[PDB]
């Protein structure tokens, strides 16, 4: 039923401006207020602005108050949010989410969209295929990996097989470093599936435009 | 600003039991004004709580709460696996809307050691000049965890990235995968590389090596 | 920006509570349902108070509240155009003012009568009596009871007096009375809602004292039950009739006193995140539920008439002051304590009157002191002015012939003139500002939006059973009459005069700034249906 769908956001220069899209359905969207919370890279919520039903109505935090502006557009029922003079502060997952009543709370959510407050260069990634140690004792299940290491800004899409093989498979968060991001990700296999098979690691970093497959080979 | 604490921050527990996460405001938040939200990982926040006492739809009658002025409560009679979360108490009573700091709760089991994989540095980054060494430790508990590199005998604590991963959804364990970056050249000047785990399951340190040699 | 407010919440609501519970609580309402056949004639009574009371009582204590203005003032940020709803509205409280008062001096003038062993009224061998006085009431017209000939011949002498053209001699222990009650009206109102939310702890929970006194009183009479039975004993055979409808109706809405300007100067005095919604639904059952008590109140004693001093209901069950002053003074005589009861009585009249007038004057002095900063620095010389205006105009109904004259304000001065303003106070806020946008208003003031029942309400259920009610009076009208006296038609004249140009300020409001302002016609609609910063 209601669907809340935010779009925009992404990599933004310090003191850059951007502008936050809220797309809503299910409901008569004339009806409810509407706000935008954000959640920190340290996974806090805060809560950034409200509008009334009607728009007559504004409410902001100190955090974002007379840098950030948001609207509303009860004809094609799409909320906004414009942010400029950005800050590295600013960087979080924005959330739109209704509604009306205070005694309620917010009942519904959106996926949310992400903003990136930062000077860095978007870099494309380098995968490596992780191959083990040979010749050695190779037990019932075999462990791969795939190395996806210095890149900006995030997400990266990291698969294995096209997708095919969810079972075993370990991805873990990307870290920080020096404005770098890397990934590692582990998959586990019977030793008769390979190499008897073909184990490939797909990776997506949309940024920098990459797509890249990589085939783990014993040599 | 109207700040929430809750505590504890992380809490632990075997399904069945029954937990109980505070949430304090520093200034009084009327009873109709405070709510809880559910979030799981990766995923976005769920109201649960309304007005102190009241369940959302499809809020399960396991939890419940209670409360009032500075001092709140959410409790779950029976922990259950699909349970675990982080849980964030909100006030709506005046502006700016504040949420509370949180409480990540997460499933306990018996004691699991982890499995332990080392990886030499590929040989397409070593034609990049880099060279980085991977380390897997894989589906343990708890999730405190300790992590060693010797180059050659010889502990090197410089550069490196650990990551864990979150509570597994169906085994309830952890993961973590260390990686030591070195130069190309540094790199050559050694053979025998050794990755070592320090994990409460065993005073002995489970310990993967190898060398350039094979 | 700077406005005060209630120095408590209990002020307010004794403040509301007190002007809403009045003396037709007492005489008419359970008449009303006498008449329309008891318990019967609670159900369209309840209908219409969930339909049209309630919500348009709701509606003003939300504007008021949050357009933190007076009457005029409100309706001008409100609806440019329609700023002449503040107008009309004030001005029905200020002819009111004119009559309702003399109704606490007569409760007084029956109060400092009251000091005695033996009451005035109970015997025919005074020398204001005539040879056709009786010691109760009865059926023929020319034979009068003790009670009656004491009220109409000694305390009004309004047999001195033949008509309204004949005011006769003024009467100084009347107008003393009337002075004492205007003393008590400025000391109260004289600095604010400061000593006037104060106040009205008395004035509001007295009457409440004195009706749990009466009413045990009254039960332990002999009879009482057989009262109580005309009072309640359901026919439903009234329900059908259409002026039971009217009476419904016109009743609820005299009763919660929407249109005054009353409850949106009260709530103008409220703080914005008060919740209105809880103290209009609060206020509202405990108006409803003292006439509902105070029934009891009248028809034990009522019965207990019947059964004990041989006189029949018919002629006992009354509504107006005809009930109060002549018909329970005349029960209150026979029973044993006879000066206690009397005592407490009207003295619970006049504090069932006190409440309410200082509702209609604050209404006034809010709604004046806003649109001109010039009184509100000056406002106990404004209303010391303005009750001096009060009294001097007010000596006319301290005549002789001076019912006369109050029989003609208690028709026209309000009623259905009230009805008409409150009309389009529902129009002008839901098809004008909007129910959307009010209901946004709301929902930034308590937290939450009005339930779809209450904008129905608000903007179809309301104006339709006023309009039609509204009609179906000026149907059954019948040129004003007392007793045998028939009232001349100049006299008639005078009354639409009065009823009239209150209403008349809604057009003429709005023609006149509607001309004043610049530009073609369109935009100036567009100008004046834009509220105020927006
Ligand atoms: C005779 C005395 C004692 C009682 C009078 C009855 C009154 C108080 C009752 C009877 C019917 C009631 C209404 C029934 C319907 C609703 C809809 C609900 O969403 C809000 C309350 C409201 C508007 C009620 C208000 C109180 C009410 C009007
Ligand atoms: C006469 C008998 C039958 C009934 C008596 C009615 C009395 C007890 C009722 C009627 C109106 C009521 C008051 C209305 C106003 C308020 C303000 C509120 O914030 C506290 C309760 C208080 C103070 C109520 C107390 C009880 C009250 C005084
Ligand atoms: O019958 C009641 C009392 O009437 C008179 O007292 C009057 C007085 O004449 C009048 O000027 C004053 O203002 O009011 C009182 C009470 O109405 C008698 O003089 C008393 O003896 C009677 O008891
Ligand atoms: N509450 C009855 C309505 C009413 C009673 C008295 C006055 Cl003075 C007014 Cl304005 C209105
Ligand atoms: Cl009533
Ligand atoms: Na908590
Ligand atoms: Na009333
Ligand atoms: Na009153």
């Amino acid at each position: 039923e209601v669907q809340l769908v935010e779009s925009g956001g992404g990599l933004v220069k310090p003191g850059g401006s951007l502008k936050l899209s809220c797309a809503a359905s299910g409901f008569t969207f004339s009806s409810y207020a509407m706000s935008w919370v954000r959640q920190s890279p340290e996974k806090r919520l805060e809560w950034v602005a409200e509008i009334s039903s009607g728009g007559r109505y504004i409410y902001y935090s100190d955090t974002v108050t007379g840098r950030f502006t948001i609207s509303r557009d009860n004809a094609r029922n799409i909320l906004h949010l414009e942010m400029s003079s950005l800050r590295s502060e600013d960087t979080a997952m924005y959330y739109c989410a209704r509604g009306e009543v205070r005694q309620r709370g917010f009942d519904y959510w959106g996926q949310g969209t992400t903003l990136t407050v930062s000077s860095a260069k978007t870099t494309a990634p380098s995968v490596y295929p992780l191959a083990p140690v040979c010749g050695d004792t190779t037990g019932s299940s075999v462990t791969l990996g795939c190395l996806v290491k210095g890149y900006f800004p995030e997400p990266v899409t990291l698969t294995w097989n096209s997708g095919s093989l969810s079972s075993g498979v370990h991805t873990f968060p990307a870290v920080l470093q020096s404005d770098l991001y890397t990934l590692s990700s582990s998959v586990t296999v019977t030793s008769s599936t390979w190499p008897s098979q073909s184990i490939t690691c797909n990776v997506a970093h949309p940024a920098s435009s990459t797509k890249v497959d990589k085939k783990i080979e014993p040599r | 600003e109207n700040v929430l604490t809750q505590s504890p921050a992380i809490m632990s527990t075997s399904p069945g039991e029954k937990v109980t996460m505070t949430c304090r405001a520093s200034s009084s938040v009327g009873s109709s004004y405070l709510h809880w939200y559910q979030q799981k990982s990766g995923a976005s926040p769920k109201l649960w709580i309304y007005s102190t006492s009241n369940l959302a739809s499809g809020v399960p009658a396991r939890f419940s709460g209670s409360g009032s002025g500075t001092s709140y409560s959410l409790t779950i009679s029976s922990v259950e696996a699909e349970d675990a979360a982080t849980y964030y108490c909100q006030q709506f009573s005046g502006y700016p809307l504040t949420f509370g700091s949180g409480t990540k709760l997460e499933m306990k089991r018996a004691d699991a050691a982890p499995t332990v994989s080392i990886f030499p540095p590929s040989s397409e980054q070593l034609t990049s000049g880099g060279a980085s060494v991977v380390c897997f430790l894989n589906n343990f508990y708890p999730k405190d965890i300790n992590v060693k590199w010797k180059i050659e005998g010889s502990e090197r604590q410089n550069g490196v990235l650990n990551s864990w991963t979150d509570q597994d959804s169906k085994d309830s364990t952890y993961s973590m995968s260390s990686t030591l970056t070195l130069t190309k050249d540094e790199y050559e000047r050694h053979n025998s590389y050794t990755c070592e785990a320090t994990h409460k399951t065993s005073t002995s340190p489970i310990v993967k090596s190898f060398n350039r040699n094979e | 920006d700077e406005r005060e407010t209630w120095s408590g919440k209990v002020d307010f609501l004794l403040s509301v509570i007190g002007f809403a519970v009045d003396l037709a609580n007492v005489w008419r309402f359970p008449y009303l349902c006498y008449k329309n056949g008891g318990g019967a004639f609670l159900v369209p009574y309840g209908i219409m108070l969930a339909v049209g009371g309630i919500p348009l009582f709701y509606m003003e204590l939300a504007l008021g509240q949050h357009n933190r203005k007076g009457a005029i003032t409100c309706w001008g940020r409100l609806v440019p155009l329609f700023k002449g709803i503040g107008y009309a509205v004030v001005l029905i409280a200020f002819y009111v003012g004119f009559y309702y008062n003399v109704i606490i001096a007569w409760s007084l003038r029956f109060f400092f009568a009251s000091f005695t062993n033996s009451l005035p009224w109970t015997s025919c061998n005074n020398i204001w009596n005539t040879p056709n006085c009786r010691p109760f009431e009865g059926h023929v017209e020319g034979f009068q009871s003790a009670a009656s000939e004491y009220f109409n011949r000694y305390i009004l002498e309004l047999n001195r007096s033949e008509g309204i053209h004949d005011l006769g001699a003024i009467k100084w222990d009347m107008a003393l009375c009337l002075l004492i009650v205007y003393l008590i009206c400025y000391f109260s109102l004289w600095k604010g809602i400061s000593t006037s939310g104060k106040v009205v702890w008395f004035t509001a929970l007295f009457p409440y004292a004195v009706l749990l006194i009466l009413l045990i009183r009254g039960l332990t009479l002999p009879g009482s039950f057989l009262g109580i039975q005309y009072y309640l004993t359901p026919n439903f055979s009234a329900i059908y009739k259409a002026e039971v409808w009217v009476d419904a109706a016109t009743q609820v809405f005299f009763s919660l006193g929407p249109g005054f300007g009353v409850l949106l100067a009260y709530a103008s005095y409220n703080k914005y995140h008060n919740n209105v919604y809880k103290d209009a639904l609060l206020t509202s059952f405990i108006n409803s539920a003292t006439s509902f008590i105070a029934g009891f109140v009248i028809f034990s004693v009522l019965g207990y008439m019947a059964h004990t001093l041989g006189v029949r209901i018919e002629d006992v069950a009354t509504e107006g002051p005809g009930l109060v002053f002549v018909v329970y003074p005349a029960a209150i005589a026979t029973m044993p304590a006879s000066t206690f009861w009397a005592l407490i009585f009207f003295m619970m009249l006049a504090t069932l009157g006190l409440d309410s007038s200082f509702g209609g004057m604050e209404a006034i002095i809010t709604a004046l002191s806003d649109e001109f900063p010039k009184i509100k620095r000056n406002r106990e010389l404004f209303v010391a002015g303005l009750f001096s205006l009060y009294f001097v105009v007010g000596l006319a109904s301290c005549t002789q012939g001076g019912f006369y004259f109050f029989h003609l304000l208690d028709r026209y001065a309000a009623g259905y003139s009230i009805l008409v303003a409150v009309f389009f106070e529902a129009i002008a806020v839901s098809w004008i500002y909007g129910t959307n946008r009010f209901s946004e208003d709301i929902r930034d003031m308590i937290g939450f939006p009005p339930g779809r029942y209450w904008q129905v309400c608000w903007r179809f259920v309301a104006p339709i059973f006023l309009l039609f009610i509204t009609v179906y009076g000026l149907i059954g009208y019948e040129p004003l009459t007392y007793a045998d006296y028939v009232y001349p038609s100049w006299a008639n004249a005078l009354g639409w005069c009065i009823a009239g140009s209150s209403v008349v300020m809604i057009p003429a409001v709005a023609i006149f700034k509607l001309l004043s302002t610049p530009g073609s016609l369109r935009q100036r609609f567009t100008i004046l249906t834009t509220p105020w910063r927006d």
